[PDB]
């Protein structure tokens, strides 16, 4: 007889977005790729799901996977990706950067991401080693074989700075991002980042 | 304050192709058929 | 003499060894969780106990009072095991126990509402291997003798496949064949 | 300049891309015809162990 | 025959018989092919041993 | 199929009102759990022992409720009469700590009791907040000067009183008096309840001890009874616990 | 005279009859006992094999086949020499220690202690 | 004086390890100074090292009549008067060492009442597409 009132809404498990935040929080490999490729999908076919505004302890479960890119970026003037323990480490962080970038297209999901004073540096790094790339100067010169590592890393970076660039809407006058991106327009041959 | 709601419609296609003209005319199909679907409760 | 004491220690062991009539089901993310050893996802969710801050919070009472909840409620899985049971058994503050508790239940180590007659089964390791757990011997179930590293499977079990492992059948099918 | 980091990354990436090549050989014609995929092939595990899934899904 | 048979996976004509049968019957429902077996198999076996 | 759910029944009330279990929280083969012995794979065989049909009979379903530098450990008594029956327990409390308030645990305290009537959290909260605030200049003294007292211990379990005699110094903090309780207790084999029972009976003493110290401040430092092997050499100890049955 | 003796005797007395109250109590008479709180036999922890060591894979003898062997064993080093635990002391304390192969017997109990995994 | 009769009438023979051969019977040294120094400086008035000489005795010799059975803490609690946060700290040491609770029955030693030990159940794993087991 007690075994006939159960409420139907809590017989499946958890939901599936306590799933998605439970499984990034351990630290289990797999489990981290699926969380990644259904907040993946759930920003792009619905990214008021993902609001920042709505969920507020989410953006730093994302920066403890961006923020150590930076020292693969770093490393990847030469062939330093040679185990497969690395690499699974690039595209979980490379995949993270574009569920920050498919979120930063809402007007309210942005304004949280402009207050963080840790993303811009991560924007910066990246547009400053591209300048290095676009410049041709001999600090950091790009190893070949990590070009496609690197080209898909630059594309997601400035349609960030394409949406934040309105909230540093005060320019000064030595500014590191007007000079790199005034840097950058000169070197490159895309339609799309032009 | 929780709410127990039913999701949206994520449309995952059976087969999965990458270039993007072989989509356009099977996401069109699932929006007229979600936004039809969705017209009638309003 | 060596061999009618390995028996011995197998006859009283098998004794005592709480054999499993349910089921249990954790949930994928907590695999993490071994009983016997302290996980680094439990030194930064609860630091009071490895700050070395006060004397009442030590990792080894700690250690004690986890296993001592989550072996209470696989026993007993079926029944939602609250913090009032808890409370009268183990001698701690009490908001350090409820923290421990919503810990557990947190990861859905305890007290993980499911009803898995509605989900599908899987094989997602490998089928065969001999899959045997090491133990330790009971310190106190050792021979007396006056004055010998010998191991011992206590139970063997063969499971045809992973949906009778899932739901503990030991081909007892032959008896109930249906 | 240093050849040591370049040499493991050598026997990893071909040791990987010789996998993705060798990913698709049991999807021909007269190799799915005949029966040395199903019986037998628990050596593989890959397909023929989807069936506890693809059944309960209802697709058959 | 109507006794249980042995260990599993050994599958008997008779029990190849009566698979063969059900398939005939019913184009479909391998719980309706499964018990016809003698229901002492499951769906993912019948399926298992049909292909 | 055929697999029970994992969760759903919190048959706890009804043991506490069982009048057979001897539990002091309210007032108004041959085993007998199957935690050693097999049922060859069968849930059914778990319907034979006489008290799991009690918990599958008598059940409910529940729902699952959801929610510094040194710790100083104040005792906290419990006893409330509320509509015949009674509540009389106790359990100590971290004064440093403030992570959970004392309406939240009145509230997950009454939950298990299945009363939630919304006036014992009130009630209970503000006995818990009268016992704190009247104890928080007293827990937190720094003594030394070797005092060494002795203590005479009672506790107070269903007509199965302990009591106990020991020299006791309390000047180095070596020795947890949890630690001790467990010392007794894995000794002469009684059940683990009185495991905090004694300790919670024991924090309290220290605290009456330790207020003689600072309230009256009387030293009284003059001979701790003993007998003539250790400390004091009379000649060249005091007593042992037991449990007596009243 | 006829103090000393007495009081160790006595203790000694105490000290079986402690013994004899608790193991026919809880093993002997009925094998464990029942917590009212939560339906679970309480017992003493000395039966119970505290610790789980690690794991070990095989294969069955005939290829292609289905079946899953779970089972259980114990494992022990030559269950003779006791666990009087000396690794739960600095390597600090016993280097005045009168001889040399005394400090080898702690150091031959202290990697026998350290060999709990297999 | 008075202990040489007592070791001398009704001792059970001697029994001790290797690592253990440092011992000395009739006074104390250094290890055993620096193992517990609160005995020796002048923690209070009660802790002269004569009663810490005495209090050892009477340990190890409680063990050496009986040697067969743990020599638990309350037992030498019964005639000893002495702090019991010291007998812990002395009973705990020569235990450590492995003098007094060496070779024993070993189904004497207490052994705190709890519930059984769950490590070799079976767990089955609640993935978000079915119910895999638990096999590492």
């Amino acid at each position: 007889n007690v075994f006939q009132s159960l409420p139907k809404e809590t017989a499946r498990g958890v939901d599936d977005l306590t799933r998605m935040e439970m499984a990034l929080l351990s630290g289990i490999p797999e489990e981290i790729k699926w969380s990644l490729k259904k907040y993946l999908t759930y920003s792009n076919k619905a990214p008021y799901m993902i609001s920042l505004r709505t969920l507020p302890d989410l953006l730093p479960l994302f920066k403890t996977f961006i923020l150590p890119l930076e020292r693969i970026v770093e490393g990847l003037n030469k062939s330093s990706i040679c185990d497969s323990k690395a690499m699974d480490s690039l595209q979980m962080g490379l995949n993270a950067l574009l569920i920050l970038r498919n979120l930063a297209q809402d007007t309210d999901s942005v304004q949280i991401l402009v207050k963080d004073r840790e993303i811009k540096s991560f924007i910066l790094f990246i547009l400053k080693k591209f300048q290095c790339v676009a410049t041709g100067d001999n600090k950091w010169q790009l190893y070949e074989g990590n070009a496609t590592f690197f080209n898909e890393l630059t594309h997601y970076t400035l349609d960030l700075m394409e949406a934040i660039s309105s909230y540093i809407a005060p320019a000064m006058k030595d500014d590191h991002y007007f000079q790199t991106l005034v840097s950058i327009l000169n070197y490159t041959k895309d339609r799309y980042m032009v | 304050p929780l709410n127990w709601v039913q999701g949206p419609a994520i449309f995952h296609m059976l087969t999965s192709p990458y270039t993007q003209d072989e989509i356009i005319n099977h996401e069109m199909n699932f929006l007229k058929g979600r936004l039809l679907e969705l017209q009638e409760i309003t | 003499n060596y061999e009618q004491e390995a028996q011995k220690l197998e006859e009283k062991a098998l004794r005592f060894l709480a054999k499993q009539t349910h089921p249990v089901i954790i949930p994928s993310f907590a695999s993490w969780f071994d009983i016997s050893k302290i996980h680094e996802i439990e030194k930064r969710s609860n630091p009071d106990f490895f700050n070395d801050s006060s004397r009442f919070k030590t990792p080894k009472a700690y250690k004690d009072t986890r296993n001592f909840i989550i072996n209470t409620y696989r026993l007993s899985p079926y029944e939602y095991l609250t913090i009032t049971a808890v409370r009268r058994n183990v001698a701690m503050d009490v908001a350090s126990i409820v923290k421990i508790h919503a810990f557990l239940e947190k990861w859905g180590l305890i007290n993980y509402q499911i009803d898995p007659r509605t989900k599908p089964s899987l094989i997602g390791p490998s089928f065969t291997g001999h899959f045997q757990v090491v133990l330790d011997t009971p310190q106190g179930l050792k021979p007396f003798l006056p004055e010998f590293p010998v191991n011992l499977t206590i139970k063997k079990n063969v499971y045809d496949s992973a949906q009778d492992f899932n739901a503990l059948q030991d081909e007892s099918r032959n008896s109930r064949q249906i | 300049l240093h050849p040591r980091e370049t040499l493991t990354h050598y026997l990893w990436s071909s040791k990987q891309n010789e996998l993705v090549l060798q990913g698709d050989q049991y999807f021909n014609e007269d190799a799915a015809r005949t029966s040395d995929i199903y019986s037998n092939n628990n050596n593989d595990r890959s397909l023929m162990g989807n069936i506890s899934l693809l059944y309960s899904q209802g697709r058959l | 025959e109507n006794n249980g048979n042995s260990v599993k996976k050994n599958w008997s004509d008779q029990e190849m018989l009566l698979l063969l049968e059900g398939i005939e019957m019913y184009e479909d429902q391998w719980e309706k092919i499964a018990d016809h077996v003698g229901g002492h198999k499951r769906v993912e076996d019948c399926i298992e041993k049909f292909l | 199929n055929q697999l029970i759910p994992q969760a759903y029944i919190s048959n706890f009330h009804n043991r506490l009102t069982n009048e057979d279990d001897g539990i002091p929280i309210f007032t108004m083969g041959n085993a007998v759990l199957p935690d050693l012995q097999d049922q060859h794979h069968n849930p059914f065989n778990i319907l034979r022992y006489p008290k799991i049909r009690d918990t599958f009979i008598n059940g409910k379903v529940v729902s699952p409720y959801r929610l510094s530098g040194e710790a100083i450990m104040i005792p906290i008594t419990l006893d409330i009469e509320h509509m015949g029956h009674t509540i009389k327990d106790q359990f100590l409390w971290n004064y440093n700590d403030d992570s959970i308030s004392p309406e939240e645990f009145a509230s997950i305290y009454c939950k298990d009791l299945d009363m939630t009537s919304a006036t014992l959290q009130t009630q209970i909260a503000n006995i818990i907040k009268e016992q704190l605030k009247d104890l928080e200049n007293i827990a937190a003294t720094e003594i030394m000067s070797d005092l060494h007292v002795i203590i005479n211990l009672t506790c107070n379990l269903q007509d199965r009183f302990f009591e106990d005699n020991f020299q006791w110094n309390l000047n180095d903090k070596s020795l947890t008096p949890e630690r001790f309780a467990t010392s007794i207790v894995q000794d002469l084999g009684l059940t683990r309840e009185f495991i905090p029972l004694i300790s919670q009976s024991l924090h309290e003493t220290i605290l009456k001890i330790k207020k003689d110290w600072v309230d009256g401040h009387l030293i009284q430092d003059h001979v701790p009874n003993d007998a003539a092997f250790g400390y004091l050499s009379g000649i060249r100890s005091n007593w042992c616990p037991r449990v007596e049955i009243l | 005279t006829n103090w000393l003796y007495q009081h160790s005797a006595a203790c000694s007395r105490f000290n079986s009859d402690l013994f004899y109250d608790r193991v026919k109590v809880l093993l002997v008479d009925q094998q464990g006992l029942r917590d009212a709180y939560t339906n679970i036999l309480h017992i003493p922890e000395s039966t119970q094999s505290t610790t789980v060591l690690g794991w070990r894979r095989s294969k069955n003898d005939s290829p292609s086949d289905t079946s899953i062997v779970y089972e259980t064993v114990i494992h022990d080093n030559d269950l003779n020499k006791p666990k009087t635990g000396l690794s739960e002391i600095p390597k600090e304390i016993y280097e005045d220690v009168v001889d040399e192969d005394v400090l080898r017997a702690i150091t031959e109990q202290q990697n026998f202690e350290k060999c709990n995994e297999y």
